[PDB]
Parts: structure tokens; sequence; C-alpha cells
């Protein structure tokens, strides 16, 4: 009547099983990374140049007010 | 059949040397590891709520 029934793989077997190492490269050349670093450094230098010159002018103004008040 | 695990030879052209120098000076692989840990924080934990939940058993 009944037939044999035990744990077996399904007909045709199972699907493929990945085992190879997969460490993909995100990707950015050393030249590009160094260029981005240098570019942001240059932008910061320019911004600080303008701001510190403005600060010098403000300090000179404050010094002038003090000089006017001294006598 | 046998495999080699550590038998690679780094390229000595200017671009590859510059890439390795950028890795040394800008910590690219350290940021990559930080990135995996960050990604891994944003997924569901595997913890079950014992004793209100129980681990699977069998007959
Ligand atoms: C045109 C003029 C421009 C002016 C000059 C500017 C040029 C700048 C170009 C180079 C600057 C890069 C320097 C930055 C730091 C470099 C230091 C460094 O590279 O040290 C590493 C080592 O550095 C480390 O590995 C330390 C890591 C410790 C673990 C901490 C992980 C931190 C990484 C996550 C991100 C951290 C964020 C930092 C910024 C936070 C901001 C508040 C080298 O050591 P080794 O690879 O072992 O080999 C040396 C022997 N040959």
């Amino acid at each position: 009547a009944s037939k044999v029934k035990q744990d077996m793989p399904p007909p045709g077997g199972y699907g493929p099983i990945d085992y190879k190492r997969n460490l993909p490269r995100r990707g950015l050349s050393g030249y590009s990374m160094f260029a981005v670093g240098i570019g942001t450094l240059l932008f910061g230098y320019w911004s600080m140049m303008k701001w510190n010159r403005e600060r010098r002018r403000l300090q000179i103004e404050d010094f002038e007010a003090r000089i006017a008040l001294m006598p | 059949t046998y495999k080699f695990v550590n038998m690679r030879e780094p390229s000595m052209d200017m671009k590859s040397v510059t890439d390795r120098a950028a890795q040394t000076l800008l910590w690219t692989e350290l940021v990559r590891g930080l990135g995996m840990t960050l990604s891994y924080l944003f997924r569901e934990p595997a913890t079950i709520n014992y004793p209100f939940e129980k681990g699977p058993l069998s007959p």
C-alpha cells in the first residue's frame, strides 16, 4: 500500500549555493581622494583669509574708538 | 586540488602606489569597517523575549 517516505532532496536537486568570497571595491582613485582633500583645504584657506581680514578691520575700528575715548 | 590564500603581488605602477598611499593616509578600510558596523546596527536584533518567548525545540 504505502510507499517509502523519508527525507530526500526535491527532484532536480537544490539551487546553487554561493560560496566564493565577495568583497566588492567601492571605488575611488587615490588621485581623486587627494584632490578632494586639497580642494576642501584650499576652500577653507580662502574663507579664513577673507574672514580674518574682516576681523582685522573690525579690531582696528574698535581700537580707533578706544583712542578717541582715551583723553 | 589546492588553493593559494596569500599569493598576490601588489602592482608597482604609480597609480597603485598612490592608491595604497591614499589608503594609508586617509584610512579608507577603517571607514569601510565602520560602515559595515553602522549598516549592521540598522537591522532587526535576533533577541527573543524570554521567558515570554521560547527557543524552538523538537520532539
Ligand atoms: C598644498 C598644501 C596643502 C597642505 C598639506 C596638506 C596635505 C595633507 C595630505 C596628508 C594628510 C593626511 C594626514 C592625516 C592623518 C595621517 C596619519 C596616518 O596616516 O597614520 C596612519 C595610522 O593611522 C591609524 O591607523 C589610526 C587609526 C586608529 C583607529 C581609529 C579609527 C578612526 C577612523 C574612523 C574615522 C575617524 C574620524 C577622524 C576625524 C574626526 C573629526 C573630529 C599610518 O600608520 P600605519 O598605516 O600603521 O603605517 C605607518 C608605518 N609606515
